[PDB]
């Protein structure tokens, strides 16, 4: 049906690009500043590589050459296209090492990312045959929705009244006559489950006037029909009466597709020292300090909150490069906002010099001159 | 003690030049 | 993508001689060398070790830890093909360069036999012992016997993956343990600052493998059986090897200088 | 000419404009990698190579039999293929069909992360030593960084306090 | 003078159902072990390691280049028989004590069964891949799995330590391990009947994968002293 031209495109590298998709969302009501723009949350635009033959002559498989003075020198060849052809004439394109790079560095962690968890610590993975599932039945009841993840109606807590209003006009209130259907559905179940229940000591399923009547009777139970309308729309729980309703559901996979382990419970065996009792720690950037009384460190190019315990109490400019601190990654999480949210932890004594002592940096080594 | 003071004010200073939240 | 290719004299159809049983060698090249070609395309299918070759891809990912996975794969490739490429169908008299060489370094080509067969059982773990041609700017060409572990090479310009000697059995309290256990972290802090520990040549041209031998189980396991009994095993397996080595083309790619 | 249509053009409209207007190509998948890089952003940064070798990629892509093709890397694309081809040979939904190809594509990602881990430590166990990692030399290019940020901050503020300082008209010395 | 010691329920002539073949067990232990025995008593003979048991040697002769081929022998030996010490003839259910602790610390069976199996086909090369107990802080009763990849000892005497019972108990960031399960991936065990692995069919992946449906998850649980919450 289609060219052998137009076949080749459509399995083309360059039309396999995905979709610019939206930016993480931020604070819809708070100001922000459109001149200048940081690193964002996760990455929205796709990181190009080419050969190293081919970078040096500046061919990134675009329309045209990139420059090289931008694109050529550094050791990871990476770079993000905005346009490949804009207004004018050029390949608006940036380097893509903000997040080519801190998806390697959260890799070197060696750490999965667990469900949100409130506050017997249990880290269960987010891959889960379970929990992971996007595809539902209409026989799917209540109490299994709750492991979901992916759901098609929105979070009403999260909308503005503004957005909610323009949902109640033009989701909900067209949906009527189909809701109706939907309870009919049910009365099929309500008139069999009790005219089959004794034969072993469908019904007509369309009705009009018998389900204005039982629609009254929930009146005085706003609950179970709160879960009959959310099951309709497809709306993620909000209260207990589980699935961490709190801030809502992710936006996402909530592994965000940075990390793909499914647990942390395993020892590494050192050369000479055996099997260790913690995982390596890793060494923090102070940024933020106490004196907002709460620290902020960069653990791996993410900002989180500092350990609960100075260097991140008072700034000190006479240290060289900034405060630093070694830490250990106990748990890694994405919430509802895309984010990527890790619960660090002050690292232990022998732990940070046994991991010096590889790179050479240890002062006593604890091996030959470590009489006790 | 006083020369713990004058680090409260050059503390600060820097913390008002890290224009970033 | 990276393709098998064939062995020298048709041993995957006929094999050696009274060394690897068609069979042998059909389950040691083309079943595990088309193995690892298999895992190495995945890896490389989208990097730019795409189109690279297989020695290529050894110096280029050494010392990268992120790339240790991807070293294997290569550098076990480049290893054992450097094995059978080294086996004759017919036992070779050994050149008279070559001869001179041998008996000068190590006394006998009779003690060089037991020092890499010893060497073989000695180590106790599927590896490669080589025979290495060391000759520095000022010093003349000197042949010795290295030793790697299970994907190691012996190149310089891989040296961060010169895996010769183990740490579990190495690397201890007792008066020699403490000596390698210096020496240990002495090359990981030095490779980690970048200092270089050997000044090397530029090209690499300080070590240039001249034979190989694999003493991984897939090679011998099946023809000589484990070994019980004092019959057949890993060490007959290094035996009957030394018989059908290409001293002809060893000697070739040793280029030993002429000064005699 | 009347350009290609790779859309229907719409009916209802009585006089159309932008006849001779070529228009937009659009594929199935289109509506697929936009779901499945919502869902995995981080996926975007894994560098892919769009240069082309020999444009002959698509003769040995048989997804039928998996995610892993020859010549194309493990990525998005071959969840959305995969994808697309069990939507509509093998009838599944797009929720079914994307669970089945999505839950395959972790358990390949899992091993790739598990077998760097694994093949460092074992390499030190047989004296094996490697060089800097990112942890490492990130840092290191943020102290380099920070130090610069720091001489203009103590050489900013000082324009601050000295100007501040002159601002009152104090050069009487009485 | 070590004897070769049977194995659990004649796994030497009838073999597991759908593990190893009879002829499989047969050059992997019933040759391999005695091959591994044969050497070790030819370097004990006429020393303090005759009657000594493959553990005591392992820990006594460890880290040291003098006495390398004992431990190697000594704790090949050992892990071997270990290995075959925890298959059960047909596939046994697990016990609901430890199926609880699984699920605290893997979160699920399925994520051990890949974490042991992935931690196997991600070697590239020999080793055993462990299932050992500790105390961590915060889980009284920690399960964690380990890989020793050549003739490594699991246990924390097998390692460097310090002194100032002279020597410590735990070496320098280490802790007490019970190793639980385990798993032979030398190709003395698999090479034979699964093959090298082409084409996806064989090799340590079909090889892992049946090792999971024959594991005597009745005496895993034992070993793990599930009720002893504090260990010291």
């Amino acid at each position: 049906g289609v060219s052998p031209g137009g076949a080749l495109l459509r399995t083309s590298r360059m039309f396999s690009l995905p979709p610019v998709i939206p930016p993480p969302p931020g604070n819809k009501l708070q100001m922000i500043s459109e001149r200048a723009s940081a690193t964002e949350a996760y990455p929205t635009h796709q990181v190009l590589t080419t050969f190293e033959s081919s970078r040096s002559r500046g061919d990134w498989g675009l329309k045209r050459p990139l420059p090289l003075k931008s694109t050529t020198g550094t050791t990871y060849p990476m770079v993000k296209v905005k346009e490949m052809d804009s207004l004018e004439q050029i390949t608006d394109f940036t380097s893509g090492t903000q997040h080519g790079l801190t998806l390697k560095k959260f890799q070197a962690l060696n750490i999965p990312i667990s469900t949100p968890s409130e506050i017997r610590p249990v880290q269960r993975s987010v891959f889960e045959a379970d929990t992971d599932v996007t595809a539902f039945s209409p026989d799917e009841q209540i109490q299994e929705a709750e492991k979901r993840w992916k759901f098609s109606g929105p979070w009403l807590a999260g909308m503005t009244p503004g957005e909610f209003k323009e949902y109640l006009a033009k989701t909900v209130r067209p949906k009527r006559a189909e809701f109706r259907k939907f309870i009919q559905k049910k009365i099929a179940a309500q008139k069999t489950e009790a005219a089959n229940r004794e034969l072993q000591e469908k019904p007509e399923s369309i009705t009009d006037d018998e389900v204005t009547e039982y629609l009254r009777r929930l009146r005085n139970d706003n609950q179970v029909l709160y879960d009959l309308v959310g099951q309709f729309l497809d709306l993620a729980p909000l209260k207990p009466p589980s699935p961490y309703g709190g801030r809502g559901p992710p936006i996402t996979h909530p592994s965000a597709g940075i990390s793909y382990l499914r647990t942390a419970a395993y020892l590494n065996n050192h050369p000479i020292y055996g099997p260790q009792k913690s995982h390596p720690p890793v060494q923090a950037r102070v940024l933020k300090p106490r004196r907002g009384n709460d620290a902020k460190i960069g653990v791996a190019g993410f900002v989180a909150d500092g350990p609960l315990g100075s260097v991140m109490d008072k700034f000190d400019p006479s240290i060289e490069g900034g405060a630093k601190l070694w830490v250990n990654v106990d748990k890694a999480t994405v919430d509802s906002t895309g984010r990527v949210q890790l619960t660090v932890s002050d690292a232990k004594a022998t732990d940070v010099l046994i991991a010096k002592e590889l790179i050479g940096d240890a002062r006593e080594p604890i091996f030959g001159s470590a009489p006790k | 003690v006083q020369e713990l003071l004058q680090s409260e004010v050059t503390s600060n200073n820097y913390m008002r030049m890290m224009r970033r939240r | 993508q990276h393709y098998l290719m064939p062995l020298r004299d048709n041993f995957e159809q006929e094999g050696i001689r009274n060394f690897l049983s068609p069979g042998s060698v059909n389950m040691a090249y083309t079943e595990y060398q088309t193995f690892i070609l298999e895992k190495l395309n995945a890896l490389v299918v989208g990097t730019d070790f795409e189109q690279k070759d297989t020695k290529s891809i050894v110096l280029a990912t050494a010392r990268d830890p992120e790339l240790a996975h991807v070293f294997n794969h290569a550098s076990m490739a480049h290893n054992n093909h450097f094995f059978f490429d080294h086996l004759s169908p017919v036992p070779v008299k050994m050149g008279d360069k070559l001869f001179y060489h041998i008996n000068e370094n190590f006394g006998s080509v009779d003690t060089l036999r037991d020092e890499m067969i010893g060497t073989a059982v000695s180590m106790f773990g599927p590896g490669f012992v080589w025979l290495v041609r060391t000759q520095l700017p000022g010093q003349p060409v000197a042949l010795r016997v290295m030793a790697t572990y299970l994907a190691g090479s012996p190149y310089p310009g891989a040296h961060w993956r010169r895996q010769e000697m183990d740490a579990q059995t190495s690397i201890g309290s007792s008066p020699q343990g403490l000596s390698n256990g210096q020496r240990f972290f002495e090359r990981s802090a030095a490779g980690f600052k970048g200092n270089k520990l050997e000044p090397t040549a530029p090209g690499g041209t300080d070590l240039i493998p001249i034979l190989c031998l694999n003493t991984w189980e897939y090679a011998w396991l099946r023809e000589y059986g484990t070994g019980v009994g004092g019959m057949g095993g890993k060490l007959a397996y290094a035996q009957s090897w030394w018989n059908m080595i290409d001293w002809a083309k060893v000697e070739e790619e040793a280029r030993l200088e002429t000064r005699i | 000419p009347y350009p290609i249509q790779h859309s229907p053009p719409n009916p209802r409209a009585r006089k159309p404009r932008n006849l001779f207007r070529p228009t937009k190509i659009v594929y199935p998948e289109d509506e697929l990698r936009r779901d499945f890089y919502r869902d995995h952003p981080w996926e975007l940064a894994r560098p892919r190579m769009i240069i082309e070798l020999d444009g002959k990629d698509a003769r040995f892509l048989d997804w039928s039999k998996g995610l892993r093709q020859r010549g194309i890397p493990l990525s998005g694309e071959s969840v959305v293929q995969r994808q697309l081809w069990l939507m509509e040979n093998q009838g599944m939904t797009k929720q079914e069909a994307y669970d089945k190809a999505r839950h395959e594509f972790y358990k390949l990602r899992q091993l790739e992360q598990m077998e760097r881990r694994i093949a460092v430590e074992e390499a030190r166990m047989v004296g094996g030593y490697f060089g800097k990692d990112l942890l490492t030399v990130g840092m290191e290019l943020e102290n380099k960084t920070y130090e610069s940020w720091k001489k203009w901050a103590t050489t900013e503020i000082a324009r601050q306090e000295s100007a501040r300082a002159s601002m009152y008209t104090n050069v009487v010395d009485n």
